[PDB]
């Protein structure tokens, strides 16, 4: 429950016993006073500053707390320096006065009288004669402590200790004295409570109860009279606060009378907080109590409100907000603020003037006398128990949402949100992309097919537009920062076009390089000269150019240049309003392809490869160079591609090939994907509205009373909010203002929630227990569209199906769909049109209150589908087993093929037309991922994260025929995460970072686990080769009754073959399509040049395109044979012997060594893949280092090289070095040292150059060393022993 | 039958409870609530 602004945790907890009041003996009082250091023993600096012996306030204990200074001490306060000195003096000098009147030795075993001792000591400090107090400085425990003060003498004159027959009127102590330099201004200084003052109270001690009536009666005019009912300190006192009110705690001056209440009530609360059973406290409660001039009815004055809350604080109730051990003004004020805030004055325990009603069923055990009545309210909501304190959360903690039973009505659960939501919420964007590049090479000179340069995919219209550009730009900045990547990317590739041989060198060691464009000098320059980029030799000299070179002359590549040629003329200038821009580019390339040495390598960078420029380029420079590859390094969303020219020889023939059409086409196909994706993101610096798709919407509540079983606003707003952001995050925080305690509860409202929330018919409640439990302050909210780290390669794949199932389920005729093994909480409800009737099922119970969704539209079945029983009475025309099918085979400990062998037939019986199952079979390759998936071959099984989970798999072919035998008439097809990254509005759409380099990983993780899409509703394909080999003509036959259809097979999310029988444009190879009337099926005579998964599409003139199955041209047989040369005819001389390597032309091989986890391209002079049109050869130069370090021919792809084929050359690794010939001793690698030892004798050292080389040793002509940045000494003849 | 305490005004294992049918009060609730068209309105 909650009393006014304060919230009280359910559990009641109070100390269960009271320590018998013990009066200090006379000796102990003598030691306490005469101790080395009084600090701690008598007084205690509340906030003593380490740096300097300074203390703003000092809270004091017993023989000192009684004392109340005279005016001269208040005005001109002392510093913590002379203060310790003042007391360390007076405390001692006082012991004298008192001990000389009572020799300790004889009377130490006599209890001093708490009261008199106080006044007797306080009066001593003020320097008042202390004669009278001594007379009775002791008293026998039997006679009351306050009675001895009266019995000994009824002396009604000594100021500050008027003893009458029944009462002793003395000025309250000063539990706080303030040393000069104190100010209630700072929020940090400890809450003094006005007691730093001398006369803020007037403790009236009384002898008997009738003695007390006579007191109250007489002081009934005074503002109010607080009195401690629970075991008063030295005997029943009767505190009377002076009329004045303290400054600081509330903007509205709080009366000294009411402040004392807060300060105490704030104890009974903080004390209940940690009071335990095992401990025995003085008082079962510390709360004060008003006995006079107090208005019992109203609840305005801070006092009335506080009082009202103390009658409750005596039950053991504890404040949810932890009350500090040493209340500080900032804190006290944050409590006195919470108290003032409009609320409901607790009503369980009515107020009395002489009795505190305490719950019988409560921890609190009444003292004795007549002050505690065991009143029992009709229905107290609190039960007992305590709470262990938990430290403040360092960051906003996310809260999984678990639902309750009652659900709010959309209408009410809306404004509820809109009454406390942070609408125009300012939010940071952060960075959505942080990864490297997603480079993609394309050989234009490679493809042997001519493709009319007039009809390429010309720049898409929309491209240049306020809306599109705005986004293309926005995405750009949303990338945590670029040439360092791009530039390096192009060189990672350029390193493959390097030919070391004399026959026809290309980028041969020490080649000169021209460079245009710099900001200081390009960061890549340092690396080229360092030979840092593996595979590429160190150029002799680099000549910079451009518009801001700062190290070379400034040239304008548009017009002519006055410089000489270069082996490599890497051009990176920008083109930017389209025709003259084309001229700009066509011109630039013209001069860049001019500055290159004859037989060089020009590397221009076009900004808009328009089919307008692709005619001018293939026309003007149709000769200039030999080869040509497009190297689009996608760092951000732009269409600027890089073109590299082979041999800058005058009589070349760079014809536009189908490669270009495909390359160019893939590029755009992705900008539509990347753009459509970015649409879901708000423009920087714009206040958050409801418009933005990815907008972060929160709900800040103030001291919200989340209650179970009640639709109170605070708990009502919680509903909507979580409903508006389910699949997301939902992070709740609690920052403590010196006023109330705000608690925002944001979440990244995406389009994945709008889809889900729409399907909701009602907004369910959330078990507020977890929230009610917190009670600790976390850090302030953040509101940031994106998280900070790039999602796991696994998610890039998962969010690759949530886009796929989304597009499949979006189909109308689909009707009723079920999900075999949806998550514990239906995650598929977001990926389905709010109208389709789906029925998710899972062994575990559904996480979302299935009741809130319309029964007709959403159904939920428990138990597994692996068991035959479950399938009774569940009929859906389409099933989807994504993310489960793999776990079921493992759970049911069964074979993968055998499993689906029993599931598919059940879906057929279940009445299913369509099927989608995230099966995990290696259709592309049996190759695995190092950290993501291990493919144990002894037993068909996977190891996602090697161990984390193990699930059996099937093979592309066996599983393919097994399912075709199950559903013979059904058409099968494999959909897999397409390189176009069109699924993006699911990663960048939900607000998650990523690595443009991982897209490659996931498109490779998607290949390890495709989604076999079956369709009983159509005839399946017919591939004549079956395990279709790349580069072989195959027969494919789509059986469609109407010849008037358009065949359009598309692979990778890009169409490649389209056209009615007569004409068929094919970029995948020679495709001759012709509808045969007889069989009524278009027989496609197709021969592919690219392996993959082609999804055949046969679309009728009218109506949407319809899929008719999917065949898969499998990559060629990866293997490597080398015509290794014989020991003789093979030399260790400079001219490197070369064994012709036999490998499919398809795979590009590159020599390298396996250093660490990756492959590092060996330097071209040591080894290389010199390729003649007739054959690819392995050129190598024998070095003594060859026996220790071995080389590997590796599959060079845009990805890390050498994954498909990484075979190690074990021959060049064993070639035994003779005694009759010179041999080259190089260095093993960039980080390794060596030394030669002929015949077991330290002959020489490669690591350290011998000041003077040994007889017959010199540097080689080349730098054959694998590292390319090391010398390579040639020895005479002998028996050297390389020792790395 | 473990003690509860306040959730509900009566403990089951509470002090002096008493099962004891009386032909007089046939236990219960409300099953025959009328809702038919004409009768509900
Ligand atoms: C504790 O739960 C021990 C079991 C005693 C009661 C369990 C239920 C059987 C008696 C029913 C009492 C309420 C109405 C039948």
């Amino acid at each position: 429950a909650a009393v006014f602004g304060i919230q009280l945790v359910p559990k009641l907890n109070t100390s269960t016993t009271r320590r018998t009041f013990l009066p200090l003996r006379f000796d102990l009082l003598l030691d306490r006073l005469q101790s080395t250091n009084l600090h701690g023993v008598l007084y205690r600096a509340l906030d003593f500053n380490p740096v300097d012996r300074s203390a703003t306030v000092i809270q004091t204990y017993p023989p000192l707390n009684a004392w109340s200074p005279h005016h001269a001490f208040i005005e001109n306060p002392l510093d913590y320096r002379d203060w310790t000195e003042f007391i360390h003096d007076r405390a001692l000098a006082f012991v004298g006065v008192l001990t000389q009147r009572y020799p300790l030795t004889q009377n130490a075993q006599r209890y001093t009288n708490p009261l008199v001792l106080g006044a007797a000591f306080g009066d001593f400090l003020n320097a008042r004669s202390i004669d009278i107090f001594l007379d009775r400085l002791f008293y026998d425990p039997t006679q009351d402590s306050p009675i001895t003060a009266i019995t000994k003498f009824p002396y009604q004159w000594t100021i500050d200790s008027n003893v009458t027959t029944d009462s002793v009127r003395t000025s309250a102590g000063c539990k706080y004295i303030t040393l000069y330099g104190y100010d209630p201004s700072r929020p940090s200084t400890p809450a003094t409570y006005g007691k730093h003052r001398p006369t803020y109270a007037t403790v009236f001690y009384y002898s008997t109860l009738p003695a007390r009536s006579r007191l109250l009666a007489n002081l009934a005019a005074g503002p109010t009279v607080l009195e401690h009912f629970d075991s008063p300190t030295y005997g029943p006192h009767l505190l009377l606060p002076q009329t004045g009110d303290v400054l600081g705690y509330s903007s509205s001056l709080i009366s000294q009378a009411a402040l004392l209440m807060v300060e105490s009530v704030m104890d009974a609360l903080r004390d209940n907080a940690n009071a335990s059973a095992s401990t025995a406290v003085t008082r079962l409660d510390q709360s004060y109590h008003p006995v006079t001039s107090f208005d019992p009815s109203t609840f305005n004055t801070l006092l009335q409100r506080a009082t009202n809350l103390a009658l409750l604080a005596v039950q053991g109730v504890q404040s949810e907000s932890a009350i500090p051990a040493i209340p500080t003004m900032s804190d006290v004020r944050s409590f006195v603020a919470r108290l003032m805030a409009e609320g409901d004055p607790q009503q369980w325990f009515p107020y009395r003037v002489d009795q505190i009603l305490y719950w019988p069923e409560s921890p609190f055990v009444p003292p004795i006398g007549p002050f505690y009545a065991p009143f029992r309210p009709v229905n107290f909501p609190f039960t007992t128990g305590s709470y262990t304190v938990v430290p403040d959360a360092s960051r906003p903690l996310r809260l999984l949402p678990q639902y309750r039973n009652a659900t709010i009505t959309v209408q009410q659960a809306d404004d509820a949100y809109e009454d406390t939501a942070l609408s125009p919420l300012i939010t940071t964007h952060g960075f959505c992309v942080t990864g490297g590049v997603f480079t993609s090479i394309y050989d234009i000179s490679g493809d042997p097919t001519a493709y009319p340069p007039a009809q390429l995919v010309d720049a898409p219209n929309d491209y240049f537009d306020r809306e599109r550009m705005a986004r293309r730009d926005l995405f750009r900045r949303l990338r945590a920062p670029r040439s360092a990547i791009k530039d390096r990317a192009v060189f990672d590739f350029l390193a493959s076009l390097v030919n070391p041989t004399t026959a026809n060198p290309v980028l041969d060691t020490s080649f000169s390089m021209a460079y245009l464009g710099a900001s200081d000098e390009p960061v890549i320059l340092a690396d080229i000269r360092s030979g840092s980029i593996p595979g590429l030799p160190i150029p002799r000299r680099i000549v910079q150019f451009g518009y801001d070179v700062v190290h070379g002359s400034l040239l304008d590549l548009s017009r002519a240049v006055p410089t000489g040629t270069f082996g490599l003329v890497y051009a990176d200038l920008d083109q930017v309003d389209m025709p003259a821009a084309n001229r700009a580019a066509i011109a630039m390339l013209g001069t860049a392809l001019q500055m290159t040495t004859a037989g060089g390598v020009s590397v221009l960078k076009v900004n808009f490869p328009t089919r307008a420029f692709w005619t001018q380029v293939f026309n003007l420079y149709a000769t200039h160079a030999t080869t040509l590859h497009l190297v689009k390094p996608t760092i951000v969303n732009s269409s600027e591609v890089f073109l590299v020219f082979g041999g800058r020889q005058s009589n070349g023939a760079l014809r536009s090939t189908t490669a270009l059409q495909r390359a160019l086409l893939s590029l755009y196909a992705r900008n539509a994907a990347i753009d459509r994706a970015v649409t879901h993101i708000p423009f920087f610096g714009v206040p958050d509205d409801g418009t933005s798709d990815l907008g972060i919407d929160a709900v800040r509540l103030f001291d919200p009373m989340f209650s179970d079983a009640v639709a109170n606003l605070p708990s009502n707003a919680l509903a909507s909010l979580v409903s508006r952001v389910v699949p997301s995050s939902i992070m709740f925080t609690r920052v403590p203002s010196n006023g109330p305690v705000s608690t925002t509860i944001y979440g990244k409202r995406t389009f994945l929630s709008n889809r889900r929330r729409a399907r909701l018919r009602d907004v369910p409640m959330l078990i507020t227990t977890t929230l009610v439990h917190q009670r600790r302050f976390t850090t302030p909210p953040t509101f940031t569209l994106f998280s900070s780290e790039a999602v796991p390669v696994t998610t890039l794949v998962a969010a690759g199906y949530n886009s796929f199932i989304s597009e499949q389920t979006r189909n109308p005729n689909l009707a009723h769909l079920l999900d075999l093994g949806t998550g514990p909480e239906c995650r598929i409800l977001s990926l389905i049109p709010p109208t389709l009737q789906v029925t998710m099922s899972d062994s575990r119970p559904c996480a979302e209150l299935m009741a809130s969704f319309d029964p007709a539209l959403t159904a939920y079945v428990q138990g597994d589908y692996s068991t035959a029983a479950f399938w009774n009475g569940i009929r859906c025309d389409s099933a989807t087993a994504i993310f489960t099918i793999g776990a079921a085979a493992a759970a049911a400990g069964t074979d993968l093929i055998a499993f689906v062998q029993q599931l598919i037939p059940r879906i057929v019986a279940a009445g299913g037309t369509r099927m989608w199952l995230q099966l995990n079979t290696p259709l592309y390759e049996v190759s695995s991922l190092p950290d993501l998936i291990e493919i144990d071959l002894r037993d068909h099984v996977y190891r996602f994260n090697g161990g984390e989970r193990v699930e059996p798999y099937a093979d592309p072919v066996p599983l393919q025929q097994a399912i075709a035998a199950l559903l013979p008439a059904a058409a099968l097809s494999w959909h897999t995460l397409s390189p176009t990254c069109d699924w993006l509005p699911y990663i960048i759409g939900v607000g998650s970072p990523l690595n443009l380099s991982d897209i490659n990983t996931a498109i490779s993780y998607s290949r390890l686990t495709p989604i076999l899409h079956i369709d009983t509703t159509t005839p399946p394909l017919r591939v004549n080769p079956v395990p279709t080999p790349l580069n072989q003509q195959c027969a494919i036959r789509i059986t469609s009754l109407d010849p008037a259809a358009v065949l359009s097979v598309q692979h990778n999310g890009v169409e490649v073959i389209g056209g009615t029988p007569g004409n068929v444009i094919s970029v995948a190879g020679a495709a001759a399509l012709q509808y045969i009337l007889a069989n009524q099926e278009f027989l496609l005579q197709f021969t592919p040049t690219l392996p993959g998964i082609f999804d055949v599409f046969l679309t009728t003139l009218g109506q949407p395109p319809v899929p008719r199955g999917s065949f898969t041209i499998t990559p060629p047989p990866t293997t490597v044979a080398l015509n290794m040369p014989p020991p003789r005819q093979l030399d260790f001389t400079d001219v490197g012997n070369d064994a012709r390597i036999t490998c499919d032309p398809y795979y590009q091989l590159a020599v390298c060594i396996f250093k660490d986890g990756q492959y590092v391209r060996v330097n071209p002079e040591k080894a290389s893949v010199v390729t003649n049109a007739p054959n690819r050869d392995l050129h190598f130069v024998l070095d003594l280092a060859d026996n220790h370090v071995l080389l590997y021919l590796c599959d060079v792809t845009p990805s890390g090289l050498g994954d498909r084929i990484a075979f190690p050359i074990v021959d060049i690794y064993r070639i035994a070095f003779p005694r009759n010939t010179p041999v080259r001793a190089s260095l093993p690698y960039t980080g390794g040292g060596a030394h030669l030892t002929s015949g077991g004798n330290p002959f020489m050292s490669l690591t350290t150059p011998p000041a003077v080389l040994p007889a017959g040793v010199a540097l080689a002509a080349l730098s054959t060393s694998v590292a390319t940045q090391y010398p390579t000494y040639t020895l005479p003849a002998g028996v050297y022993e390389y020792v790395i | 039958g473990n003690v509860q305490t306040s959730v509900n005004t009566y403990n089951i294992t509470g002090d002096g409870n008493s099962f004891t049918p009386t032909s007089d009060m046939t236990s219960t609730a409300a099953p025959a609530i009328d809702l038919k068209p004409g009768v509900l309105n």
